[PDB]
């Protein structure tokens, strides 16, 4: 099964500026990786698909780039409605499997 | 209309069909097979072109039995369609030219 | 009956032995190569499969000099009985278009 | 001339044209595509050869939809190419044959 | 002797002479770059026959230009040469009905 | 993203010595690397092409080697004009990367 590794779990951001979440597999996986937004309470939501493709009604403000095993989802001027874990989902190989998270703090 | 055209035509079909059916159940084969990547039916159908015109890239195959038997299926009908219209072609040229040499 | 579709019948049940006569001496010649993965007898049958419709998906393939004789001989049968079953078909077509001219 | 032979090297000429297109047009869907390789014209020429033969060594291949649409359309265009060659050689075969019947 | 056995002869003849300066020259081209695979004569031969047959492992392809274009020599002999056989079947089998049917 | 390593970033070599850039990536990437010279003030220099190939134009003190992963971009007798800053960029895979150079001292 491949693993996916989110480092660090705890991003500290100032507003307004730029984040970058990580997340690496295990082993190469195309583009296949996509990205969900958890906040407190609530369920996840789909951020990105195919490591870069935008998702209608998710703000500009967020992208999503690397292809193989690191990728890479950024958040342009980080704003406080963007507090969430954030969690990295991979659909190359059966079964799929989530990463670890990471939360972002401002 | 001529017997080959219409046979060509229907292995079109049917080949399509296949190629359709190929994916969903090449899907439903490999899914819970640890490390399968033939597991979503977009580059299922991918695979199943490549199956049946034999320009198997290395990308996608099947880990499974029962995949590898939907890939059987899937390669016996691509190329019996692609023979089947190698076939009708000749069948053509074979009566054209019977035609010119006037018999 | 008419010799085309023997001869394609034939071809079948030709290849049928020679795709499970080939998975078992391709394990009996790739056994003790170190590195060879063409070892097991499923995974061979497989192998004999994709070697006989030339859809080698790059997953499996021999690495002695008579494993690779094996897979030849594989690849030769699998596309001559293609081939005899094109030709076959070619023939019905030929027929059946020189009976619809009246000829 | 003859139709077949005609067929065959308009076939011959079309392949040609859809190789250069295929290259061409493969570069164009598969830049922008993360971790594609199929991205330079040459190595994308020697590509779409290996397409139009199904002798797909697996070093080239698309990853976008477009990409791999452009190699459907290389992948037939061959296939039937061949395959018309095949039944230009059937038909030439069967003509020879009837005069030495002297028929 | 027919037309279409003389010529699937000297076709099989032809594709070993073929495989043979094949595996010859692709070693000649392939030596010189680096990273190359195709660069020693067995292997050379195993990778001709992959080519002729179109059952392409993905194990050995040459990465230079003139590597490639003696592997277009080799693709197109391979199948015109199985191409042969089978238009060298289908006039055996025109035959043979024509005969069957009293013509 | 293939990640190109030019490490060290800097190199001191004395006058007339042969002298070797390094340039290493995340993945295999055949042959596909090309060599670039940028001097103070100007714009990057197309030293060599496809890991060894030569460019009309650049004096044949410049060579290069290396495939897959490790290349190698060697000066025989270094002069003063070779002063500069070095780039190796790949066009293996989509999108084309760039090292972070690698400055010669003399
Ligand atoms: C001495 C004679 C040897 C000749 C062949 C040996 C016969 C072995 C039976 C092959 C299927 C059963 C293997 C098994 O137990 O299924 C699984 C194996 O663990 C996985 O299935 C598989 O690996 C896929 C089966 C291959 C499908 C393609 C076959 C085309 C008809
Ligand atoms: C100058 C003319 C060059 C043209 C070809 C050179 C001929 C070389 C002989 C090839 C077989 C002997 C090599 C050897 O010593 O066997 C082993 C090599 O160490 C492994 O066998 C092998 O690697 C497999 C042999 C290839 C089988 C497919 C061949 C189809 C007929
Ligand atoms: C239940 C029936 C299942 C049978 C097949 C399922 C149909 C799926 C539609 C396939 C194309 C759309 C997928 C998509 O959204 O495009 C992208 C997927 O994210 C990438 O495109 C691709 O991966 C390439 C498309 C394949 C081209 C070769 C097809 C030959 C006609
Ligand atoms: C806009 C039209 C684009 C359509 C195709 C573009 C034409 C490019 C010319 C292709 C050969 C020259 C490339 C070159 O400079 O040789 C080397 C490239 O660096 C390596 O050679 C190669 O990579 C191998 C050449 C491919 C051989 C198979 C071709 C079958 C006829
Ligand atoms: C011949 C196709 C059979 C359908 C495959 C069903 C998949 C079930 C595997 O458990
Ligand atoms: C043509 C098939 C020959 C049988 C292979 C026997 C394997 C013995 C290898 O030592
Ligand atoms: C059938 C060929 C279509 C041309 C491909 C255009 C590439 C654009 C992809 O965005
Ligand atoms: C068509 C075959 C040409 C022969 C290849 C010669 C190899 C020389 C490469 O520098
Ligand atoms: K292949
Ligand atoms: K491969
Ligand atoms: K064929
Ligand atoms: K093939």
């Amino acid at each position: 099964d491949i693993l996916l590794t989110q480092s660090p779990a705890i991003l500290s951001v100032s507003p307004g500026e730029r984040v970058s979440f990580s997340c690496r597999a295990s082993q190469s996986i195309g583009t296949d990786i996509h990205w969900y937004q958890q906040r407190t309470n609530g369920s996840p939501r789909l951020l990105i698909k195919y490591a870069s493709e935008s998702i209608s009604g998710i703000p500009s403000r967020f992208s999503g780039s690397g292809s193989g095993t690191d990728f890479t989802l950024s958040i342009n001027s980080v704003e406080s409605e963007d507090i969430a874990n954030y969690y990295c989902q991979q659909s190359n190989r059966w079964p799929f499997t989530f990463g670890s998270g990471t939360k972002l703090e401002i | 209309s001529a017997l080959h055209w219409r046979a060509a035509g229907a292995a079109t079909v049917l080949l399509v069909i296949v190629l359709l059916a190929g994916s969903y159940l090449a899907v439903l084969a490999e899914r819970g097979a640890p490390g399968a990547q033939l597991i979503t039916y977009p580059r299922a159908l991918w695979w199943s072109v490549e199956t049946a015109t034999t320009v198997a890239y290395g990308d996608l195959y099947p880990v499974t039995l029962w995949g590898r038997c939907v890939a059987v299926v899937v390669m016996v009908a691509g190329i019996t369609s692609f023979g089947l219209v190698t076939a009708a072609l000749a069948t053509w040229f074979v009566g054209r030219e019977q035609e010119r040499r006037g018999h």
